[PDB]
């Protein structure tokens, strides 16, 4: 629980959905 | 087990923030799975400004005991 | 107990209190389930604001009073 | 009967020189407990209580600098 | 109805501070009758301005009268 | 039997006027320790602080004063 | 064994009072240097430092309005 | 025809010194408590009531002091 | 008429404050007449700023030629 | 050479700056090396928002270490 | 020749001190009323304004620290 | 030509602030020549900053060498 | 053995509670000037330092008493 | 031979009690000249100056205390 990760998960999920 | 009265106030927010902040991944990753509906997002972003809101609340609510104790400290004498 | 003129002017400022930190928790505690708006938000700033010029008036009205009869102790010879 | 010596009357001299400044004091702090937020209601707390420190640390220094005269002049009868 | 020069100061600027609150309490009454154009919320806000100067501007004369004339009787003897 | 003067017996007198402040400080000071940021607290321990700070000055100022009273009357007996 | 006079005896009775403060500030830097964003790390960092700012301000005006109280009545020896 | 001392004079000499401080600082403050808002209005305000501030505390420290010659003088007649 | 050491700063600046006095408003007409363009923006706020930093330094040279000499008033002794 | 109980808690983060220096620097040579794609936007914000916070908590910790003491050794008499 | 005693020679051994820090405290006063925008202008001001008041501060405590000395060790003599 | 301690630390930002007040001016027409990029709109923009962080470090210098030496000479008697 | 007389044996007396104050203070003093920073330990050194202050004072007023009292009743001896 | 006083021991006991802070404020200041934005002396800016304002504050008031207990016993002699 903490606000790093959901920062990575952002930045990952912002390119999950582009492919 | 310490927990001062900035502890106590604090407690009363980090089990607020908590479920705000398990909740706003589950809204991402709903989001992420099905993204053609503006609805889903609007729910994201009500959910992420409830996160957000919650916690400068959780930020302000705090200094505004700092100076009432410092300016009891200034009057201690 | 024991009661002087100094503790007597502070629990004067104590009686307010003693429903004022039962309405600030009623603020929080409501401002929680849904602080999405800017009203519980501003609400719970202007009551926690007014309990902060609550015990700094207090604070001050108890120090003030510490000079005053401080000068005739100093000045008692 | 109460008894003023002039140090006694000097002080009731500023005691009658306000007519109830410490009551207003009193009802001023009274006023404040239940509703401290009032603009005109802080201003007359405010100007009342420095009024009242001014008027009690006043007292207090007359009261000493008569005493440092008249021990003054006690002090040379020998 | 005890008055002094510090009185006399206070309720000098009190004339001023409450219609000048009572004309930001009906700004706000009119900024929330249409709250659309922010000219009025600029009026609003000004007029607020201005009430916080008559009150700032009326603690720092009672402020001032005091220091100085606490000066001049700590020089009393 | 312990024996008081005039001195002591005043300040004994003025001692037992007030009932229990030493003791009443104590236990503030042990719950400001406890929790040193309650506001309700802080500010009670402080009332009581000052308070104390008030009653120890006017204890000894009355005993000092009350002392070259007396030097001073003993000294003219001779 | 070390001394410790009523100001030292005050002293030691907050720092006694205060279990684990100084170390819990410590671990709460050490943890902000790896996970800063945490909310449960920073807003604990954040309360806890003002925590430790307050018992230390505490600590300083305690000794020194103690040490005021002890210069007054010591004034009124001679 | 009053009866000044060099006290009096010198406090005669500050009230001769400054031409109309007490009317400009009174004004000053009507100003203010009509439209307080022009910057040269302001400007004056803040100049007079520093102006008189220092006035005032330099007068009172002249006629304190010279009041202490005065007494040291006295004192060393005998 | 009478005029101290401080006077004589204050209207020191203040010759050059009534030059912006006279030219802000000069310059919201200009921007009111022409409303389109942001140069008359960019003119009318650098100018506002101008005017708020002669305040502000007159503010601070008359403040601390107060505390120059108030150190000193303590010190007369 | 030396270092008091202040230059000590100011390295303290030193070890992370300069891993985030190194990081940020990589950032902008891959957004350099291929531009066409959100992630390395959304890591970018991600990055600097790091940085901008422990360079922020770090003028924090010595600002709050600074007052401190501050007021202690105002009162060191 | 006006005679400069011990305490006037202190405070012209102060004057000569400094060059013209009076004349440029003035000069950076009325470039600074000129144009105050002006960045080295208006930091060689905020620099000059700080010498000006460390320096007059300065000036008049050794100034009063030496009439406390000098008041110490008068008062001996009789 | 008088200099003081604080006039010694001013003078060291002296001549690096105005190698970039001079280059401002030397950007900003540069700018004015080719609008159209958003290319050197960044330079431009970073040398203004850097240009306000001198002003902002000098004015941090002056302050901090005032407050120390005047809590010294305030405790010099 | 070198000779101790009242006075002496007083000050002497007024020794054995606070026998290791002067070397505390002194190795409070180093452990500041290693690092002036650490609020404990620069918080248990002022609290060291105030102590001493008042320890100083104490000694040296009732010294100056007992002063006070051998030579008032010495002088009477004529 | 240089000549030091207890108060003159105190300020050489602080001022070797920090190595070169004088001197790393120094190149401190002079690196920041240049490189104003750069990590890891910006920082390192702030810590030193904060170290060495919170050291010319400790010894100043660390003198004045000592000189205050000085004054106090040698005008308690008479």
């Amino acid at each position: 629980i903490s606000d790093a990760e959901i920062w990575d998960m952002v930045s990952q999920n912002i390119s999950a959905i582009g492919d | 087990p310490w927990s001062g009265y900035l502890d106590d106030v604090s407690a009363k927010f980090d089990t607020g923030v908590d479920n705000l902040q398990t909740q706003v991944t589950e809204a991402l990753d709903k989001l992420a799975a099905k993204p053609s509906d503006p609805a889903l997002l609007a729910a994201y972003q009500s959910k992420l400004s409830e996160y957000n809101l919650y916690r400068n609340a959780q930020s302000n609510t705090v200094k505004v005991f700092k100076d009432i104790d410092a300016a009891i400290i200034q009057n201690f004498r």
